[PDB]
Order: structure tokens, then C-alpha cells, then sequence
């Protein structure tokens, strides 16, 4: 089977410029048999190009593709607010059918730094024997960031979950959060907790922490 | 124009079969130069082919799924179905039914236009349970530059979805709804946080409206700064 | 074998204007079988056009070629700073494969005159039994220029070497130099030397000379 | 993507053979619709074809070089080699290994994309020797309109290259490095001249830094106006 | 044989407009076998289009042709000062080869009226037994005009010649002249002569005449 | 590039033959996929085909000229010739030799690129004769709005051309040269008229320079207002 690789993993641009996507095939694709799809997050995919050069009916003329052999390209003359979505490349020159990996397109923006907030666990949850600690990152960019949980200055691994919202429609910034789950016995035993953030916009890591029981 | 609509259970315990049906309108399965197939898309991953079928009854399946997949056609009612056996938690995904193009000379499956609406499927043995709302009360630790943050925590609910709103939709600015995350126990959990001015903490007592259709549970919890 | 000829030998133009290159074949080339190559000085060549009309992947759209029979053209819509470089044409319609001669493209500029400088041989070299006399031309244009060495008003032939630097990146001017090599006996015997320059910018030839031993 | 890298001695005395090897990465010689051949480019002239080879072991050579060239393929290591015999001073050039296209019907060699990086080869019997730096001291003959010129002369060195810098790279403006020229004796020589203001002649004593990797020779000579 | 007709006979426009020429065939022309030629007055013709859609090498891109069946068109995007010359259409879909009639293109200009001058015959010509009378029209437009010779108020037919210069390069106006040749006996017998001009710019015909022997 | 050059007498009396030769340079008649033919263009008319020839010696002629036309090829000297018999005054024209394209399958003649320079031919029995310059003196009849006209009349000359200039080329503005017109007697005649200001009539005595290469006759006549 032909293995299709799509790069870059993410493509960042301002509105209005030109976007070009690459789908490279592990071996020759017969008769220029490649097609491209565009999926809005939370919606069924869509057909844009078939045969690597033909445009589907009703597709805006700003979408065009070309190529042959083991390299095919999709180019957009001018981006639109609704063109920042995932894109997939398909090959059907040799069975079985295979898809690409997906190339997300995001709105580029000036670098911004996160605002680190911390929240102690609530009493009602503690009554149930479970404790949750969450450290929040708000309006940051780029998306990439790394966070770790320290208990009594001891690194925590294998017990932290991460969640990031989709790019906002107003300021085009994400919002990350790491949740720490520890049973009641573990929470009471330890006394100090802290969340650390490492991000491009921040020259040095910024630490926010709370002390258990501190009114 | 041709339209397709999926139909299925949406929640199957492990080791059963997954029956799905796609109903075609605006076109006839028998009279046409198209095949009909299924695709899926596991959460946070790419599209994966499953198989196809023709009006004559001939089928083609994914080699990695040929042993479990089974597709049938009912031209009388203008439908085609899918039967995936030995389902596992790794089979959770959104399933689509499309209209497969093909080459007349060889009869092989070309691109996949148009597509259906899609239908999520969850494979887990967990039983339905309501949420456990907890308040993420604001504090000086969460207040920076005169701006404070607060949220309402939802934990131990299953299955999706959970709709969270603030002040019955009156407050919409600054509202963030974190996507749910699967836990080791098999239960989902998410946190909703909204940023508000610090000076307004002592003026408005915000409310997190939590509703859960699967369990028909509606709960409202008030968030206020901790007395400590 | 088909002999390919490329003209003009050198092409001079300002940035942004249109450049057209010609590769004429001594015999019919079957099936429009010609490709064009682009080599940066001191780098491996590059493929631009194959079949005389098809553009290679990743090549800027400003490059286009066409033709049939025995007349083929490469045209650039708008020049760029990096396009003032060598270009080659190949034919592969009938074996064996053959290349062109090369068509250098240079940045055109207002005529400038050389500044003729002279340098007597150094004493340290003189101990070794060898004497070197060099007359230097700086910041002139066009490239073509002619220089001769006269010893006691006697023309020197067969013992002068010429070297020219590549077109500069700031003022786009060349710098020529002729080196005269004569053994110890020849240098001592003669007393007068001179290097003469003829160039377009100079209305009349300009002579600079030195007298041996003149402190 | 496919990449090619040459490998060879770089200095062969006359009448020996020239072994060169090209290693292919990002693609497999056997599984593909391309041939692999060699091209060269002697100093100050155009490209000249040499020959090709296929995975099956079939070769084609330039008629003017068919007697001397020999090309072999080693699919196990993903390599192909060149062997040019009876080398002569006219064989000096930069050797490239490319990926030759061809037409399926006849198997003849089409255009040559992509190319390798190249590897210079010098064919001469001269032995390694260091340079002889000499100062081109400025003089009133070399001063025009208040601007003076001066240089540092290098002679009788072999082989290339020679790196010449002024004031350890501090001075870069007005620096001209003349390409080396082959001499009848078989030794290279070049002159570097930098133009500086005349008024600055009595303020700074410029330095010509010469370094010669082949002989591991590093020499520094100071240029000042002649006392005469 | 296929008979080719080209209309209009003459085509007038200002510089810069779009010019379209029609070549209609009396019979179906196989495989779109029509070609176009452009001849500068007093120069060998030139090939522009072959096959009715393909452009010759080195022809400006403003020339394009199209059509099929029994109707073919040559269209110029933007006229140029040197494009006001004759154009020919050829068909080679069925032997024998045939050409068109020719479609002259002229520079359109504001209507201007002729200036009618008259000239009595010279004595030197009279000594040889021949008399010539010429009435001159200068700097007029459009080209078409009609002139007649009257002797004693008697219309002259079969003995008058007309010559017109080519469109001028400065004011783009023609200059007509009619020459009357009559033997010595005929000239002496008659006493009154006149040349009449009818032209668009003139509301009514303008007559200039001379009386024989009137000093 | 390929180039063509005609060659012929240029003046043939009626009832003889018309020999013309076209010499090809920059290309070889034998080695090529082109034919070679002749075209003409009678004065004030359109192009008319004559015939062609191939290297093998096969020819095709215009049906209306098949009886009189004769075309031959001389590959040794790289030439082809034309022989038109029974010439008549209607055969006056400008003859071109071109390079005929053709289709391989059938061998019929396609379009005609490139063309030659052309060579005029006149078919008449009239003998060479010089011109008879006469002055078209200005008069009040030819003066309108302060502007006067005058000309120099040429009559009974043969053959073309006649070069007429004013003041040895000093006066060029307002100069009109009427194309020659054939007369019933078989002799050509043309008139040149130049417009000049009326006030300048009594200041300059204009001169009409008439020169005739065919008869080697050079005549100058001065034009002044008639004393009557």
C-alpha cells in the first residue's frame, strides 16, 4: 500500500496570503490518481480536487492542485476566514485506498504570553474522597506549551491530563489546562503544590502555587 | 441532489456487533455508476476506509478490517448496511457513509463524493451516570491585574454530551468550555472557566447551568469566592 | 549528434524586465524533447523545463518555455536578483545526449570607466629570482576590456595572464588584472614598463607606468 | 526526498584511474523508474555527459568517452560507481551524479533531475607546496584622487584552495579576491587587492592573512608603503 | 476549389482598440486548416497563425485566431502603430491552395476636407504636341472620393487617370489627383476646363477652373 | 536560420520565358521535412500560388497555371528554379520563393513560412527611354488661404523607378510623390507636388531633382511661377 505523508503538520498564515500544501507518496501513483478533501471541525469532509488537477463542481476557483509521480500540491490563491481547517489527501492509483494525515491551517498572530491561574480543590469534591487540582493557561500563542505538576517539589508523571480549546474566533488564541487527580489520602498528606509553564513569549518560567488550608 | 443519512445505536458494549444503515434519497442505488461505502474517523485522528458494495452485491473491504467487516445492500428500500463484529474501545469513532466513484474498466473504488452527515459511536461498558458539579471558586491566586477567573467543575459523567451555560446564556463573553477527556475509570470530565473582573466578584454571584440529556439530569450550582 | 547553439552569449538587463533565451538545434528534435537547466555559479545545476513546455515541481511560475521543430525559447516574465546566472539547454530527442553552451545573464548598469593602478614588483619576491608586475582595473563596466604589456615600448605576447572577478553584489562592476611574469635577468635588463587599457567608458586610452628603482 | 552524495580521491596523477562513488538516500535504485549517470563540468566550460546505468546492469556511454568510462551498480549498498582510465590534465572537472529519467518504450536517457552536490577533481603531477606571500605595497602610482590601493601577492602554491582575509575579517569593504590562474610550471597563483583611503595609509598597517589547508601552512604578512 | 472571402474590405480604428478580421470559406475546411499572413506594403508577407489557433514562433502575444467549419477570425487585443497593414487568410484543407482577398487596416481620423488646386499645362510639354491637366486633392479623409473632368462643360470619360498616395505618417491623410491627357489639337480647340470634387466633409461640390491663355 | 534569395532578369518582352532562381542558405533542401515553391502578387492585387517541388523531384502546380509553369530542383547547388513560358503583360508581378510546409501522411502543401525577399518582373515590349520633366508652376488658382502648391511633372519614362527629390533633399516637409501610373502607350508617368507658403514664392526658386537609373539620365529643372 502507498503510504501518504502530508507536511507541514500545521501551517500558519495571516488571511489573504497564499497557502500551499504537500502530499508525498511512498511510491509512484498511477495516472495522477490523487484527490483532496477539506473537513470543517465537527462536520463531514468535502471533495475539492480529483485526479490532482480537476476541480469539483461548485468549488471556489481559488482552489487549485497539480503534480504527478510521488509529489502533489494544493495551492490556494487567497485565504478566507473559512479556509483555516484540516485538509486531507487521498490516493486511488493502487488498491487499497489510503488517506493522508491531515494538515491543519491556523491564523497566524503576534506572540502572546499565557496568564497562569491556580485553583485549590473544592470541599464538596473532598467529601467524596477525590481531589482535583487544575492550573489554567489563558490567551496564549503559539499553541505549543509544556506544563508539569510538582507535589512537595516532586515531579508528577502518569497522573496528569491535558486539555486545550480550539483557536478562538475573536483573538485567535488558545487556552490550555492541566488537571491533577489525587485521592483524598494523597492530597491531605502533601501540603504544597505548584504548576509551571514554559512558553516562547515568557522569557523565564512563571510559577503559581497555593498552600493547602491557607484561607 | 443525492443525500445520505446514517442510522445506528450509538453506544455498544464491548464484544458485540455494530449495525449501521445508510439511507439514500435523491438517487437510486441500482441505476447509477456509483458504489456505496463506509468511512470512519477516530477522535483526534484521520479518515480510515472500511469497505464498499455494488448493486450486484460485490464488495471490497479494507485488508486490516476484512475479517470483521460485512456490508450488505437492500436495493428494494434503497439502503446499505454495515456490520462490524468484535467491537473494542479502539473502535470508537464517527462513521460516515459516502457515494464511491469507480473506474468502469476495472471497477475499483475512486474518490468519495458526496458524504453523509456522520454518526458518533462509543464502545464502552460503563453505565449511565450523572455529573458531579463542583465550584472552582475565585481566589487571589487566580486574580491578576484586577482580573479574576472562576469556573464550574464537572466530573464522573457518562456518556456525552454535557451542555454548560452561565446565567442561562446571559453571560457569553469570556466563556471557555474545555473538551471532555476520558479517564482511567472510563468516565468523562470537563471544566468550564469564565474570566470576569475582580471588582465584580462582590457584585454578581455567577451560576453554572449544567444539563445532562443521557441521564435526564439538570443541576445548577452557584460559584462564589471561598470564605477562607 | 544534434549540436545545440545558445545565443546571445551574454544577456544584460535591469531587474524586473523580461528576459528571453534561445536554444537553436542543428537538426529536428523529435517530440519537443528539450529541457533547460539553471546553475548557480559554484553549485550543482537545476532543472526548470522538460519537454520544452512542462514546468518542474516547485519552480516559480515566472519561468515558461515553448517551441517546436528546431527553435526553442525560455522566457521569464519578471527578473529577480537571483536570476542573473547561467542557463543550459539539453536535447534528448536523438541519442547521444547533448548540452548547450550556456547563456550568462548579468545586471545591466550605466557605463563606468576603470581606474588603472600599477604596482612595482616586491623586493622579497625579487630575491627568489622571479619578478611579478600587475596592472589593476577596478570598478568598470561593461565586462569586455583589453590590456597589453609593453617593455621598453616593446609589445609583450605569450607571457601575460588575465583574471577577472565575478560581477559584484553592491555596485555590479567587475575588476580586471593582468599579471606580468619575468625572471630576474629580464626584469633587471629593462628599465621602463607600462600597462595600457582600452575601454568603452574611456574616450582615449589611459596609460599608467613606473620606472624601475624610482623611490 | 531522493538525495545523492559523491565520494572520491580529489587528486589523481596522470595516467591512473578515477574512482568515484555516489550513494543514494531517500530512494531505492532497484525499485524505481529512473537510471543513474554521471556528468562533469570542466572549469570555465559547459556540462558534458559521461554515461548511465540501470538496475539490471545495462549501461550507455558517451561515444567520445566509451573507451575509457566504466560504470557499475551495487544495489545491495544502494550505490553506483565510475571508473575513468588514462586520466589526463584535460580530465580536470567537477563530477556530478544525477538521477536520469528515461522513456519506458525505448529505455533511452531523458533529462537529469535531481543532481548531486559535485566533487572537484584535479589531474596533475605537481607535489604539494605552500604559498609565497609578497606585499603589493601602495605607492603614489597606485593612488588616484586621494584613494590608494594595495594588495598581498600569493605565488607558487598547490593545490587549491587558499583563503585570504584582511585584519582577521575586520576589514571586508573593498576586498577583492582574484580567482587563481594556472601557470605553465603547474603551480597556482592569485593576488588580493583592497582599496583604502590614502589618508589612512599612515594610520593603519594592514595585514593579509593567508591560510593553506592542503599544506597546513598559516602565514601572516604586513603590507605597508614602500620606504623608497 | 474553396473560395475564401475576407470582409470588411477596409477596417478603420484608432490606435489601441481591438481589431477583429473575418475569413469565411465557401466550403467546409477540414481539420481547421487555415493560416493568416501579414504583409507590410512593399515587403514580403509574414506568417502569424497556422491551423487557425496556433501561433508562430516569435509572434507577439496580441495576435490570436480561432474558429472552425467555414468561419475563422483573427483578433488583435491592442493595436500598434505597425499593425495597420494588409492581412491575408489561407486555406489548405483541400487542394489546390487558395488565398484570401486582403483586409487593409487604416488609422481612423476626424473627417477632413480636400483642398482643390488646379494647374494649367506647361509650355515645354506643349512644344512636344502633348498637353496634361491635373487637379490635385490634398490632405483629405476618408480615402474615398470621386472626380470628373469637364471640357467646355462636356463630361470626359475614358481619358482620365487617378493616383492616390498612401496614408501619411504624420496626419494620416491621403492626396488624390486626376490627370487629363489631350493632344495639342484638342487642348487648343477648347477654352474652358474644370475639375469637380465630391467628398463627405464638403457639404456641396467645390469647383476650381482655369481659362486657357489667361495670364 | 533558413534564408532565401531570388534572382532573375526583371524585364522580359512578351512571348518569351521567365527564368527565376531561389538560393537557400542556412538549411539544406535534401535534409528536411519541407517543400519549396513560388508565389506572386500582381500589382494592386492579392497573393497567388504557382507551384512547389520536393527533393525527390515531384512537383505540384496551380491548375490554372499547370500548362505553363515548370519547376526544377538542383540539390547540388542548393537551389530551385522556375520557368514560366508565354509570358504576357498580365504576368507582371512580384515573385516570392518560400519554404512550403506539408503533411507527412499525404504529402500535400501546407502554409508558406518563411518567405523570400521578392523580385519584381515587368512584361512589356517598350524600349528604355528617359523622362521629360515639366514644371507645374504655381498660380493664384493653386493658392488658397496664403498657401501655394507646385510640382514637377515627369512623363514618358520606362521602366521604373524614378527618384524625385527637392533641393537635394533639403526640403522634405510637404513633399508628395504620386505612384506611377501605366499609360495606354505603355509608358509610365508620375507627378510630384509640394505645398509651400505663398509668401515664400518670391524668395526661393525651388528645384525638382529627377534621376533615372535605367537610362542613366540625370536632369534638374527649376520651378518658378509663370510670368503670365
Amino acid at each position: 500500500e502507498i503510504v501518504l505523508t502530508q507536511s507541514p503538520g500545521t501551517l500558519s498564515l495571516s488571511p489573504g496570503e497564499r497557502a500551499t500544501l504537500s502530499c508525498r507518496a511512498s511510491q509512484s501513483v498511477s495516472s495522477r490518481s490523487v484527490a483532496w478533501y477539506q473537513q470543517k471541525p465537527g462536520q463531514a469532509p468535502r471533495l475539492l480536487i480529483y485526479g490532482a488537477s480537476n476541480r469539483a463542481t461548485g468549488i471556489p476557483d481559488r482552489f487549485s492542485g497539480s503534480g504527478s509521480g510521488t509529489d502533489f500540491t494544493l495551492t490556494i490563491s487567497r485565504l478566507e476566514p473559512e479556509d483555516f481547517v484540516v485538509f486531507y489527501c487521498q490516493q486511488y492509483g493502487s488498491s487499497p485506498l489510503t488517506f493522508g494525515g491531515g494538515t491543519k491551517v491556523e491564523i497566524k498572530r503576534t506572540v502572546a504570553a499565557p496568564s497562569v491561574f491556580i485553583f485549590p480543590p473544592s470541599d464538596e469534591q473532598l467529601k467524596s474522597g477525590t481531589a482535583s487540582v487544575v492550573c489554567l493557561l489563558n490567551n496564549f500563542y503559539p499553541r505549543e506549551a509544556k506544563v508539569q505538576w510538582k507535589v512537595d517539589n516532586a515531579l508528577q508523571s502518569g497522573n496528569s491530563q491535558e486539555s486545550v480549546t480550539e483557536q478562538d474566533s475573536k483573538d485567535s488564541t488558545y487556552s490550555l489546562s492541566s488537571t491533577l487527580t489525587l485521592s483524598k489520602a494523597d492530597y491531605e498528606k502533601h501540603k504544597v503544590y505548584a504548576c509551571e509553564v514554559t512558553h516562547q513569549g515568557l522569557s523565564s518560567p512563571v510559577t503559581k502555587s497555593f498552600n493547602r488550608g491557607e484561607c | 441532489q443525492v443525500q445520505l443519512q446514517e442510522s445506528g445505536p450509538g453506544l455498544v458494549k464491548p464484544s458485540q456487533t455494530l449495525p449501521l444503515t445508510c439511507t439514500v434519497s435523491g438517487g437510486y442505488i441500482s441505476s447509477g455508476s456509483h458504489q456505496w461505502g463506509w468511512i470512519r474517523q477516530p477522535a483526534g485522528k484521520g479518515l480510515e476506509w472500511i469497505g464498499r458494495i455494488y448493486t450486484s452485491g460485490s464488495t471490497n473491504y479494507n485488508p486490516s478490517l476484512k475479517s470483521r467487516v460485512t456490508i450488505s445492500v437492500d436495493t428494494s428500500k434503497n439502503q446499505f448496511s454495515l456490520k462490524l463484529s468484535s467491537v473494542t474501545a479502539a473502535d470508537t469513532a464517527v462513521y460516515y457513509c459516502a457515494r464511491v466513484n469507480y473506474d468502469l474498466l476495472t471497477g475499483r473504488a475512486n474518490f468519495f463524493d458526496p458524504w453523509g452527515q456522520g454518526t458518533p459511536v462509543t464502545v464502552s461498558s460503563a453505565s449511565t451516570k450523572g455529573p458531579s458539579v463542583f465550584p472552582l471558586a475565585p481566589s487571589s491566586k487566580s486574580t491578576s491585574g484586577g482580573t479574576a477567573a472562576l469556573g464550574c467543575l464537572v466530573k464522573d459523567y457518562f456518556p456525552e454530551p454535557v451542555t454548560v451555560s452561565w446565567n442561562s446564556g446571559a453571560l457569553t463573553s469570556g466563556v471557555h468550555t474545555f473538551p471532555a477527556v476520558l479517564q482511567s475509570s472510563g468516565l468523562y470530565s470537563l471544566s468550564s472557566v469564565v474570566t470576569v473582573p475582580s471588582s465584580s466578584l462582590g457584585t454578581q454571584t455567577y451560576i453554572c447551568n449544567v444539563n445532562h440529556k443521557p441521564s435526564n439530569t439538570k443541576v445548577d450550582k452557584k460559584v462564589e469566592p471561598k470564605s477562607c
